[PDB]
RNA sequence: AGACCAGGC
DNA sequence: GTCAAGTACTTACGCCTGGTCATTACTAGTACTGCC
């Protein structure tokens, strides 16, 4: 839903890399390859985090009970 | 299961230092046995392994 | 380059901000077509939607005083117009409900139905139009009566829904209720039977025999078998309620029309006059009805026998006569897909079915096979929801009667004229059919007193699950033959049949007792939901070369019939019959002709030794089966049947396009398997039971449903907690939408004998994978 | 086998151990005149022409040659004659009657001989209303009989009528026997299969088929003949066989007491709510069904 | 993979005593009454066939 | 033990018990699943005491 | 008892019935101006710079293997020139059947298929 | 579950042969003549009158399986194990086949030779009025992909309308899996009340 | 080869009928032929008598909004013809003894068994009993 | 036995699967019974 | 006006009568109330070969392999 | 306790 | 007395889990209200 802590295979901090790789996706324009490469996400057990996460959860909190819409 | 119809219970939750690692220094987090696959012929899960392996890396 | 892509920059983009225009995703509301477009059609179009043609076809409906020789006054009571609003809410102003606050309430998301009387006396002296209310009727979502019809997927979230939220499901007492298809018959087209079950009629039936399921306008059916007897006459069949009657044809034929009795020669036999099967057997049923009926010698004293017989159980006031009792058996049972005005027409269809079923006994013919998806045709469950509110408000009107029939018989005030007695008697019945409704879709049963045309009695709604997306899709494509066939144990109607190419899916069809029976369609079968255009059709066939059918003589395997739905519209011969099937169909796909659609079947039998029964056959009618493939000469979009597939050389690939045989290519081979069959990865690689798995167990999977979870309150939810898009996937993966909707991790799998612990089909998963959140759902 | 003792068998059969002596040539054309023949095998075609104005036909009816079916089922000239003149007219009077009384709801000349004058007399004599009879006496290619009705009839058929009585009559027919087939010698022994079984019939030929050692497939059949024993034998060769295709190893420790349970009274008896009623256990009986 | 909605939380029915039917006194259908498994006429005959015959009363 | 259908007398069978301390299902050994005819697919047996 | 409109016709025109001179049923579309046309064959034409295609439909009315098959009587005007009559040229009380029956019919050129270019390696 | 550079031209030569199968086949069961072309009007004659019976067709379908089944087994024979690129015991695939563990001969020659004839009801591929097997190929042709044959090993993948053949087939084992257990379980059911 | 064309009657002058096959009548039996002013969509109505019969027919309104069939007369010796523009006509031939043969208008439960099915009547008679 | 949905007489709750001697006499719901999914165990 | 065994009328095309069980020198029409002479109604001629499928045979099966 | 529906092996 | 043609009758794998639905018309009565 929202990215993983922790990555699930070998164990690295994988969850702070996400912000950084939507900015090295498009502010800088890199591909998927080199993006992945400059975050220190060396073994693709960590790569398979950052290249394949959804973030559903930006679709998640449009649904506000608590603020008038 | 898998996307090639590879069912099949949970066993143990198998330890991570009783895992298999590689020289890459991963471990796997789902063990499947090979016999699962002769009298069944999903080889389409064979390929996907390829197929996903180079994708991430 | 890449060979494929996640769009990471853009399905982020999407999830913060929706789009507000139209929506993503086009191809993800296409597959639920069939259901929004077949409601949308009982609603609006033209002649006013399917549910005022529906109220035309139930008429007025009599019932006399006993003041005085006349009977009294006529109540030639009746409805006129039946209109659907938008629900509405009564807290004064009405509020627009939205189905999130029906979800959350736990009621029925459903809109006032409104029927407007004609509470006539006298035969037209003065008229009561009065509009009642008939209780609140079950709108479906996304649709032209829900308030989520024209709306951005912006303005959806806004209001609470799902941003790509396709509808097509009712919400009945909290629970998304939903409509099966049903596959069943086609349409106007007589096929020739043979079964067993045909003999045991009574004395000296065959087993040989013939069928047609015509079909009304408002999508109402009606089946005319003609049996076979070894006496050697035939005897038409039918059914007006729960029971079967049985007619001898030649009775019918002179009913219909006034005939010369060589017309029913000239009818039968062609210019094969010196066919000695044809004659002898010709000879019994002209002389068997000269011998049975020596009386009854013009069309009006046939007539007469024919409405004094089916007059008690017709309903038929002591108004009528004879005669015009005896039109109201023929306008209502007898190939009513001609309707009124159409007695030629239903009379040269008759001496078509005749022939062809002496030319089914002589052996010239083959059984054409109910079961291959070549004759099947689809109930929308739209169309069956407009079938029972027609027999509901024909009961409604009924109920009005039996009322002032106890009225008439009980008390004695009573006026016909008075205001205040109409409003009097109708606080006297049950005008709350929306219950009846919302009571056919909690349960699924099909309570009426003239049972359709249908075999199967239950069953008829499913709970949509909103289990997975993979499940929550499924529900939409999937087809049912019915119960009758389930309690059987037979093996040959399960079969996976070669017609079925690019219309049902090969794979996607559960294991266990539903297989062969429940199974889905390909993604690009598309269902008709809409009259296509016939108008302008015969007047470019008869400058083609094909005789009209009112100046031919002309009948039998030797010639080809041209039929548009299911009337004759002239004779042509074999070899000029193949050209215009095929010049129709380079003027269809070139669309500056203006008078025939891209949608039109065209199909043609060419002539055979023992096949199935030669000629042209055009259809153009409502619920078809339709696939896309691509023209060879000038590559364009040609939109064809499962009627029309079984004569034409289809190539799969490019490649195998051979010289002077292949018509048509497909634009992929991947449109003939399912939604679900198509996301499977590389599945030319796995055994076929083991593709047929995932398309059972990845709907059962623990994903994602929505994303409107809080306003939801379904009473069983699974929710995966954190789900990827797949390395691997489909192109279609990322043309559906399914990024929306995760459903399982990438997995570092590795295939190895290591633990012990899954050897036979067992797993293990890493602890501390687990422990970092892995898999986990709540 | 087990649960409905099917006397009528779907499909007999009765294996026939050919003697050592005679020859291969001696078997295949032995097994033509046990093979039935029906009168449908010997016909091409019939050519009915119905006169009216009084209703008369004439039932013209054309053979093969007889180059052509004497030598592929050995049937003479003479004996297709006696097939028609005392199996054919004698079956086709009893459908002509039969439906008249319910309706109520290129050839040379003729006095060649006075034996076909004398022979066409005994037909008139011995039938109903068959006006003519002639017979092709020097190729059997047609035989050609007139039949006559009066005005009061309505319209026969005549070609339905005339092409299934000739699917009944039969040529040279052994009783409850269709068709003898020599198949290659399964595991040495020399075997003849026919489709029908018939023991009595099979008698006849000790010269041909040895007769202490025709097994069989009808499990009640042989209880008929060959007593008790013979069926117990019978039924377990029957359902060894059942399970020796599948190539599925059960002993027949287990065959037998099946047998034996089911010929326990010396009849046949089934395992299903019939062959239970000879039970002493009430309580069973109303367990089952 | 894909996790299915097959848990075992939704299995592992026991019984020491319980609810009982009204009239057979025979325990309950069902996980959620808190009832039996049944023992069948097809487990019935293969406890006869062991020769067991305490086990089948 | 026992595990339906119920076809031969050995698809139901007795065990002795070893008690294990960590998760809600049946631990059963691979010789015997060849006379129950079971694989770990989700096949549930029953367990009468 | 004549509906609305049916205006009926006084006076008629010309037919002159008598290897002698035959009576041809030709059929044409209504798009196909016949107020100036010359030939005519036995195959296809022009008109109106489009071909038309021509066939013989003498076994539909009749057939080809047996006489006195027709249908279709012609109507012929008395010996009035007021009113219409069965043709009648035999002195057998029969009417004149038709001897060749000439079906024009619209075309249209398939193209062929370019396996050159659908074809793709 | 690779094969050698060798193997794979052992595999499509012997493939090769079974482009003429289905003719020789057809042609002797409908009794015309050998070396007769596959477009002949009496060979299409006769082919569409074996359609209409049952039983005429059983022959038809049985000697062309008999046939294109001798050449799966010139295949099989060949290319294993003497065209493996990885032998026994390192090669798992087949040390789990031969030795039993899990697995068949007839399993890993789909997966590495030959997929082999669909087999339905005894018969091959069901065909439609018109003739054809499937809309992709021609009516009444004696291929004998056309009638269910597929040359298509699982390691390389089986044709669009190899799938569809081999489809048919696997629902078949579905179909007697469920609904045909009705008739074998109420056997046991009928002979254990009378010996219990 | 080719066919000359003399002229096209642009009149109505001729017409066709179809009866059915052996269709013949007195000498003195004379016809008529009615027409309203449409545009050239014509509609005719063919009417006729004898002393026992009616012959009435009409034309087919559905099918001659396209076709326009065309009598010729053609001249052997030459390749001449003329055109005549007839229509056809569907026709049919009304009796006069058994035209109004007619029952009453009602004829005033167990009526609708000559239409029965095969265990419909078995039921009823069991009903009388 | 009787002319009329219809209400279950004496007999039919004695006869069939869902009877009364095969539903609840020639087999019976056990107390002291478990029921669970089976995962594979060597070292037993 | 004779087709088959049957025979219609002239004038109104309705099935005639048999005319061996109408007597004689007479056959009226039922609706036209026309009569035909039974002269010119000479004899009904009507020949019917079976249907070329009807004895399936050993014997048949060599007739077109040949 | 049933009727139906959806399943699991 | 013997043999039929047609009927009437019974069967149809085992176990396990979830969900939903469930009598309708009417008829006479007591009470509400519009009325003079
Ligand atoms: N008596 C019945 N047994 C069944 C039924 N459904 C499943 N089963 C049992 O469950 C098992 C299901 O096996 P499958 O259908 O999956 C065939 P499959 O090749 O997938 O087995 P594996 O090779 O073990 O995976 C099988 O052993 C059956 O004995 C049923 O309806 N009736
Ligand atoms: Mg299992
Ligand atoms: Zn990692
Ligand atoms: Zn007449």
């Amino acid at each position: 839903m929202i990215v993983p802590v922790r990555c699930f295979s070998c164990g690295k901090v994988v969850g702070d890399k996400w912000e950084s790789y939507l900015n090295l996706l498009q502010e800088d324009e890199l591909d998927e390859g080199t993006a992945l490469s400059r975050l220190g996400l060396k073994r693709y057990c960590c790569r398979r985090m950052i290249l394949t996460h959804v973030d559903l959860i930006e679709k998640f909190l449009r649904y506000n009970p608590l603020e008038k819409r | 299961s898998s996307r090639h119809g590879q069912k099949g219970v949970c066993s143990r939750k198998w330890p991570t230092i009783d895992m298999p690692f590689s020289e890459t220094g991963i471990q796997p987090d789902i063990i499947i046995n090979p016999h699962a696959f002769p009298s069944r012929m999903t080889i389409g899960m064979f390929v996907e392994s390829l197929a996903g392996k180079a994708g991430a890396l | 380059a890449r060979t494929a892509d996640f769009r990471t920059l853009e399905r982020e983009s999407r999830f913060i901000n929706p789009p507000k225009d139209k929506s993503a995703f086009p191809l993800l509301q296409e597959a639920v077509q069939p259901h929004i477009g077949s409601f949308n059609a009982l609603t609006e179009g033209p002649d006013g939607g399917l549910l005022n043609l529906g109220v035309k076809d139930i008429g007025e409906k009599v019932i006399f005083d006993g003041k005085p020789g006349y009977l009294g006054n006529k109540l030639s009571v009746s409805v006129e117009q039946v209109s659907i609003a938008k629900p509405m809410s009564n807290d004064a102003v009405e509020r627009k409900v939205y189905p999130s606050e029906s979800r959350q309430r736990l009621t029925s998301y459903r809109g006032k139905l409104l029927l407007k009387l004609k509470w006539s006396v006298n035969n037209g002296e003065e008229n009561l139009f009065e509009v009642r209310d008939c209780g609140g009727l079950p709108v479906m979502l996304q649709s032209n009566r829900c308030h989520l019809n024209k709306m951005s997927p912006y303005e959806l979230v806004q209001h609470k829904e799902e941003s790509d939220e396709i509808g097509g499901y009712f919400i009945v007492n909290g629970i998304e209720k939903l409509i099966r298809m049903l596959i069943v018959q086609r349409r106007n087209h007589p096929m020739a039977i043979i079964r067993p079950s045909f003999a045991n009629r009574g004395a000296s039936y065959s087993h040989y025999g013939i069928q047609i399921r015509s079909v009304r306008p408002d999508q109402t059916s009606q089946t005319n078998v003609l049996h076979y007897l070894n006496d050697g006459q035939v005897t038409f069949r039918f059914s007006w309620r729960k029971n079967e009657y049985l007619v001898p044809v030649v009775m019918i034929l002179k009913a219909l029309c006034h005939t010369s009795d060589r017309e029913i020669f000239d009818g039968i036999i062609g210019n094969d006059v010196k066919d000695s099967f044809l004659t002898d057997r010709l000879e019994l049923l002209l002389r068997g009805f000269k011998k049975r009926y020596p009386h009854l010698q013009n069309r009006t004293q046939v007539l007469q026998y024919l409405g004094d017989k089916f007059r008690v159980v017709f309903q038929a006031s002591p108004d009528q006569s004879d005669l015009e009792v005896g039109q109201e058996v023929l306008d209502r049972i007898v190939l009513v897909h001609l309707g009124k005005d159409g007695s030629q027409d239903k009379f040269r269809m008759l001496l078509f079915m005749i022939r062809k079923l002496y030319s089914l006994v002589a052996g010239e013919c083959s059984p054409d096979n109910p079961d291959a998806t070549q004759h099947q045709e689809v109930l929308l469950g739209g169309f069956l929801y407009g079938m029972i509110l027609k027999e509901k408000i024909d009961e409604y009107l009924q109920n009005i009667i039996a009322q002032v029939r106890m009225d008439i018989n009980r008390g004695m005030a009573i006026n016909f004229k008075d205001k205040r007695y109409m409003s009097r008697v109708l606080m006297r019945v049950n005008e709350n059919i929306g219950s009846k409704m919302q009571y056919f879709l909690s349960t699924g049963n099909l309570v009426s007193q003239s049972g359709l045309d249908l075999q199967q009695v239950s069953g008829y709604t499913v709970v949509a699950e909103k289990i997975n997306f993979y499940r929550f899709i499924s529900h939409f494509r999937m087809v049912h033959r019915g119960s009758f066939f389930a309690q059987l144990k037979t093996t040959t109607v399960r079969k996976l049949l070669p017609e079925s190419w690019g219309f049902l899916c090969p794979v996607h069809t559960p294991d266990g007792s539903p297989c062969g029976l429940l199974n889905h369609f390909a993604h690009k079968c598309r269902i008709s939901t809409q009259q296509s255009d016939v108008s302008r059709i015969p007047s470019i066939l008869y400058s083609l070369g094909v005789a009209p059918a009112s100046h031919t003589f002309a009948a039998g395997p030797s010639l080809c019939c041209v039929q548009i739905d299911g009337k004759i519209i002239g004779w042509v011969s074999h070899e000029q019959g193949k050209i215009i099937a095929d010049t129709l169909r380079y003027w269809k796909v070139e669309g500056k002709t203006p008078g025939l659609p891209i949608d039109l079947e065209i199909g043609y039998v060419p002539p055979s030794t023992r096949g199935q029964y030669p000629g042209l056959y055009l259809f153009g009618g409502h619920s078809r089966m339709l696939r896309p493939v691509r023209y060879l000469p000038l590559d364009k979009e040609d939109i064809v049947g499962p009627f029309e597939q079984v004569y034409m050389n289809i190539a799969v690939t490019p490649q195998e396009i051979q010289n002077n045989v292949h018509t048509h290519v497909e634009f992929t081979p991947t449109n003939i398997l399912s939604i679900l069959a198509n996301l499977t990865p590389f599945s030319d690689f796995n055994q076929s039971p083991r593709n047929m798995y995932q398309c059972q167990m990845g709907k059962q999977t623990m994903g994602t449903p929505g994303v409107a979870l809080c306003h939801r309150s379904d009473n069983k939810l699974y929710r995966l907690q954190t789900g990827q898009t797949p390395i691997v996937k489909a192109n279609l993966y990322d043309d559906y939408g399914m990024d929306n909707f995760p459903n399982g991790f990438n997995a570092v799998v590795a295939v190895i004998s290591y633990t012990g612990y899954d050897m036979d089909d067992a797993m293990i998963i890493n602890k501390s994978a687990d422990e970092r959140g892995f898999g986990y759902g709540t | 086998i087990v649960m409905t003792a099917s006397a009528a068998i779907k499909t007999p059969q009765m294996t026939l151990p050919i003697w050592n002596d005679v020859s291969d040539e001696q078997a295949d054309t032995f097994c033509k005149s046990i093979s039935k023949v029906l009168l449908s095998e010997v016909i091409d075609k019939v050519i009915v022409t119905e006169t009216t104005g009084a209703r008369s036909y004439v039932i013209h009816m054309r053979f093969f040659d007889n180059n052509e079916y004497s030598e592929e089922y050995d049937v003479s000239k003479e004996e297709l004659q006696n097939v028609i003149s005392n199996q054919f007219i004698h079956l086709l009077e009893a459908a002509i009657v039969k439906e008249i009384k319910k309706q109520k709801r290129v050839e040379a000349n003729n006095n060649m001989n006075k034996v076909q004058r004398d022979r066409q007399s005994a037909i008139i004599s011995h039938h109903r209303f068959i006006t003519k009879y002639n017979f092709d006496d020097e190729s059997g290619k047609w035989c050609e009989f007139k039949l006559e009705l009066a005005a009061d009839t309505e319209k026969l058929l005549m070609v339905n009528i005339v092409e299934e009585i000739c699917r009944k009559s039969i040529i040279r027919q052994i009783p409850h026997i269709d068709r003898c087939v020599h198949p290659e010698p399964e595991n040495g022994k020399r075997v003849l299969v026919t489709e029908g079984v018939n023991f009595q019939a099979m008698w006849d030929q000790e010269a041909f088929i040895d007769v202490d050692g025709i097994t069989s497939n009808d499990v009640a059949a042989v209880l008929k003949t060959y007593g008790v024993e013979a069926a117990r034998n019978t039924i377990v060769n029957e359902i060894n066989n059942v399970f020796s295709r599948y190539a599925i190893s059960v002993s027949f420790r287990h065959l037998d007491l099946i047998a034996d349970m089911m010929t326990r009274q010396g009849t046949y008896l089934a395992f299903n709510r019939q062959g239970m009623e000879t039970s002493t256990s009430s309580f069973m009986k109303m367990s089952y069904e | 993979y894909q996790r299915l909605r097959h848990m075992v939380n939704d299995k592992f029915q026991v019984r020491s005593t319980g609810p009982v039917n009204s009239l057979t006194m025979q325990p309950v259908k069902g996980r959620k009454r808190h009832g039996g498994i049944r023992v069948g006429e097809m487990e019935r005959d293969a406890l006869i066939g062991h020769g067991t015959s305490f086990l089948l009363q | 033990m026992n595990r339906q259908p119920t076809l031969h007398k050995a698809s139901m069978m007795g065990h002795k018990v070893r008690v294990l301390p960590n998760e809600k299902t049946l631990r059963l050994h691979y010789a015997n699943t060849g006379a129950y005819n079971a694989d770990f697919d989700g096949d549930e047996m029953n367990m009468h005491f | 008892s004549i509906p609305d409109g049916f205006k009926k016709c006084k006076h008629l025109k010309n037919f002159p019935l008598n290897k002698q001179q035959q009576v041809w049923l030709i059929k044409f579309p209504s798009n196909v101006d016949i107020s100036k046309l010359k030939s005519l064959p036995v195959t296809t034409m022009t008109i109106d710079k489009h071909d038309y295609k021509i066939m013989d439909d003498t076994d539909i009315e009749s057939s080809l293997t047996q006489d006195n098959l027709s249908n279709m009587t012609l109507l012929v005007p008395s010996e009035s020139k007021e009113s219409l009559k069965i043709a009648s040229t035999a002195k057998d009380n029969a009417p004149l059947q038709f001897d060749k029956v000439f079906s024009v019919s619209e075309t249209a050129k398939i193209p062929a298929i370019d396996y050159s270019k659908v074809r793709v390696p | 579950l690779r094969l050698t550079a060798e193997g794979n031209k052992w595999r499509t030569d012997i493939l090769k042969t079974s482009v003429d199968t289905g003719r020789e086949a057809a042609a002797e069961v409908t009794n015309l003549d050998k070396d007769t072309p596959a477009d002949d009007p009496e060979l299409l004659k006769r082919l569409q009158e074996i359609l209409r019976d049952n039983n005429k067709s059983g022959i038809l379908d049985a000697v062309t399986s008999s046939k294109v089944n001798a050449i799966t087994s010139q295949v099989v024979s060949k290319c294993v194990p003497d065209g493996t690129m990885k032998k026994f015991p390192c090669n798992s695939m087949q040390a789990m086949a031969l030795s039993g563990a899990k697995g068949s001969n007839v399993n890993v020659s789909q997966i590495m030779c030959l997929l082999g004839q669909q087999a339905l009801e005894g018969r091959r591929v069901p065909v439609m009025v018109s003739g054809k097997t499937l809309p992709s190929f021609k009516p009444y042709e004696t291929d004998a992909m056309a009638g269910g044959y597929v040359k298509g090993r699982f390691y390389s993948g089986i044709k669009p309308q190899e799938y569809y053949f081999h489809c048919m087939a696997g629902r078949e084992g579905l179909i007697d899996t469920a609904v045909k257990t009705s008739r074998s379980g109420y056997l046991q059911r009928c002979l254990t009340k009378q010996l219990e | 080869s080719e066919i000359e064309i003399e002229s096209v009657q642009d009149q109505p002058s001729v017409a066709v009928g179809s009866f059915f096959k052996g269709f013949r009548a007195p000498s003195d039996t004379t016809f008529d032929l009615y027409k309203k002013k449409k545009s050239e969509k014509d509609e005719f109505v063919l009417h006729g008598e004898n002393e026992r019969l009616e012959y009435e027919g009409y034309t087919d309104s559905s099918s001659q909004a396209s076709n326009q069939y065309v009598v010729g007369l053609f001249n052997p010796e030459k390749k001449s013809i003329q055109l005549y523009k007839a229509p056809v006509l569907v026709s049919k031939v009304v009796s006069k003894s058994s035209k109004n043969l007619r029952g009453p208008k009602i004829k005033s439960l167990r009526n609708a068994l000559g239409e029965a099915f095969g265990t419909k009547k078995a039921k009823k008679a069991i009903a009388d009993l | 036995k009787a002319q009329g949905v219809p209400i279950p007489g004496v007999k039919q709750a004695l006869e069939k699967k869902e009877g009364l001697f095969r539903k609840h006499m020639m087999g019976k719901r056990v107390n002291y019974a478990a029921r669970s999914v089976i995962s594979p165990d060597p070292n037993i | 006006s004779v087709v088959g065994s049957l025979i219609f009328c002239l004038d109104c095309g309705d099935l005639l009568e048999n005319p061996n069980a109408v007597l004689g020198s007479n056959v009226e029409c039922s609706q036209c109330k026309a009569i035909y002479p039974k002269s010119q109604f000479s004899n009904l001629k009507v020949v019917t070969t079976t249907a070329d499928d009807a004895f399936p045979s050993s014997l048949r099966a060599k007739k077109s392999v040949v």
